[PDB]
């Protein structure tokens, strides 16, 4: 069976129910609400299509070959697609993106954290030198 | 869509302060440390996520030798004090860790040893210990059960008629292989003897079981196999015939039994049909231990040399030479291998280095070491120590965390 | 040898 998927601007997705139903929170409203259609206000329909992408390849140890692909977006959307994971509860797909980011982080300096994510350093320089001198 | 974006304080700013906590416990402790100095707000979610005691929890949950020194140490006491706390431990057990591996190294240790007091017929054949106990198999016909701690004997055994020539426990039973021919099943906590098993025609020489089933082997040339319902019902399932003299020692896991003869052969058996699969041919005499685990077998043989064996396609992966005399008892673990012989002594090799086809032979004997006064028998070690024993009468527990 | 290995000896 296919259940329709409502995207926050109203764009329907027609999405397999075995599919749809890796989303705990899509399978809590189809089994326990009894919602036809699905509505997702916090989901819009450029990430839940990517979502759904994801989602059909899947029906995931580490970060395979195709998730670090399918992860080749800007961090803004990166980031829009942890906010949907973890609005979805799709386990797997919090997973790969939250260690996309920690991947980001491993085995850089501080100052090259920083202009990976264009953050600004604001230590004052006693907090800094003390932050330091403990590790 | 924002072409960057500031993960770690965007998540807890909107409230979602787990995930940004999820992101940075994947992180090495070095990484960890350069998060912290990102920041303010990247060091505010790593101190109020308690980073570094998860960290070390994580480590506690994924390395023995982490497991091991929070138990021996006392601050696994505070796992599962305020983040600043954890975050100064880590180094302390970095460098601890380090001293032990010296130790290692350099075979600086202590020394505890057992004079079993044997009134006749003296010698240890068999050897298991947790952090409670120590449980012997000897020569004279009894298992004797040390306290760890204080290395009094707890309990003697009486029942086999012969030397008590192999043992495994686990939480619940005792099972001893015996000269009489044998094998016994003993309560682990009380000492009563639950069951005896009548099969073999000779000595039970070795045996290993686990999830409910158990393989003994025997100088009558054969291997049992034996289903375990409980301590009481223990049905024979096969007889393994194929070696042509005593089969000296038997290991197994759900692919494959391994069994190792006077015949100069290891023989491989499928652990689910019990059908033969393969021999290793290579040792030039009988081979007197073995250890089984993943891919690697480790055997010592009356040769006086040690091979390491890969169990899927058979290959012999390393020789390794230096004993001067029988090799009677082996163990391995992730990093290392622990070899007895007829000598009295005992020898560390650095396993990774002879898994290495690259590494000199010259460089793979870490230490030799030498207080037993006769043939070494069995030996069991973990990250911290080693425990053997010998034809000497005594065990010897050999502790290189000081 | 000891009871506790045998060779491939008669
Ligand atoms: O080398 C092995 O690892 C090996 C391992 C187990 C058994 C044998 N072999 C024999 O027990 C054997 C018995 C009888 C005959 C005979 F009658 F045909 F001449 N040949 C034989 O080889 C092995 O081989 C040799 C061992 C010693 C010397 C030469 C060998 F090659
Ligand atoms: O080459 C030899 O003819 C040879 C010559 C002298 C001594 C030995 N053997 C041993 O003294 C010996 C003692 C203990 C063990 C044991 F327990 F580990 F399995 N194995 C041994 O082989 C020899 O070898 C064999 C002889 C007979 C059969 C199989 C052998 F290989």
């Amino acid at each position: 069976p296919s259940i329709k998927l409502q995207s926050s601007d109203g764009e329907i997705f027609e999405v397999d129910v075995e599919i749809a139903k890796q989303s705990v929170t899509i399978k809590t409203m189809l089994e326990d609400l009894g919602m036809d259609p699905v509505p997702l206000p916090n989901v819009n329909a450029a990430i839940l299509k990517k979502v759904i992408q994801w989602c059909t390849h899947h029906k995931p140890d580490d970060i395979p070959v195709w998730d670090q692909e399918f992860l080749k977006v800007d961090q803004g959307t990166l980031f829009e697609l942890i906010l949907a994971a973890n609005y979805l509860d799709i386990k797997g797909l919090l997973d790969v993106t939250c260690k996309t980011v920690a991947n980001m982080i491993k085995g850089k300096t501080p100052e090259e954290i920083r202009k990976t994510f264009n953050i600004k350093n604001d230590f004052t320089e006693e907090e800094e030198a003390q932050v330091r001198k403990e590790n | 869509s924002m072409l960057q974006r500031d993960f770690i304080t965007a998540l807890p700013a909107r409230g979602l302060d787990h995930i940004a906590e999820n992101i940075l416990s994947y992180l090495d402790a070095k990484s960890l440390c350069a998060a912290e100095l990102v920041c303010k707000e990247w060091y505010r979610v790593t101190s109020d996520g308690m980073l570094w005691k998860k960290l070390i929890e994580r480590m506690v949950r994924t390395d023995s030798l982490w497991r091991g020194l929070a138990e021996r140490r006392g601050w696994g006491q505070y796992l599962f004090p305020p983040n600043s706390f954890y975050r100064a431990l880590y180094p302390k057990i970095i460098q601890d860790i380090e001293t032990i591996e010296s130790n290692w190294r350099c075979g600086r240790h202590s020394l505890q040893r057992i004079h079993c007091r044997s009134e006749t017929s003296k010698g240890v054949y068999c050897l298991q210990y947790d952090d409670q106990k120590i449980v012997s198999g000897l020569r004279d016909n009894t298992i004797k059960i040390w306290d760890k701690n204080t290395l009094e004997c707890k309990r003697i055994l009486t029942g086999h008629t012969g030397s008590v020539l192999c043992l495994q426990y686990d939480e619940r039973v005792i099972i001893t292989g015996s000269s009489d021919s044998t094998v016994r099943v003993w309560d682990v906590n009380t000492g009563e003897m639950l069951n005896t098993l009548i099969h073999h025609c000779e000595a039970v020489l070795h045996l290993r079981f686990n999830n409910g089933m158990m393989v003994t082997c025997s100088k009558d040339r054969s291997i049992a196999v034996w289903d375990m319902a409980s301590p009481t019902d223990i049905t024979l399932r096969r007889v393994l015939v194929g070696h042509r003299a005593a089969v000296n020692v038997v290991d197994f896991d759900d692919k494959y039994i391994v069994s190792a003869s006077g015949d100069r052969t290891i023989k491989v058996w499928n652990t689910s049909t019990c059908e033969f699969v393969r021999t290793l041919n290579g040792h030039k005499r009988g081979i007197a231990c073995l250890q089984y685990r993943d891919r690697l077998v480790v055997s010592g043989s009356s040769d006086n040399t040690i091979r390491l064996w890969d169990i899927e396609c058979g290959a012999c992966l390393r020789v390794l030479e230096g004993h001067e005399e029988l090799v009677r008892c082996i163990r391995f673990d992730n990093k290392r291998i622990v070899s007895g012989a007829y000598d009295g002594k005992i020898k560390v090799w650095d396993l990774v280095a002879a898994l290495d086809p690259r590494a000199p032979a010259g460089t793979l004997c870490l230490r030799t070491l030498v207080e037993h006064s006769g043939r070494v028998f069995r030996l069991q070690f973990d990250e911290f120590q080693i425990v053997s024993s010998s034809h000497d009468d005594t065990i010897l527990i050999w502790d290189f965390l000081n | 040898l000891d009871s506790g290995i045998h060779s491939g000896a008669t």
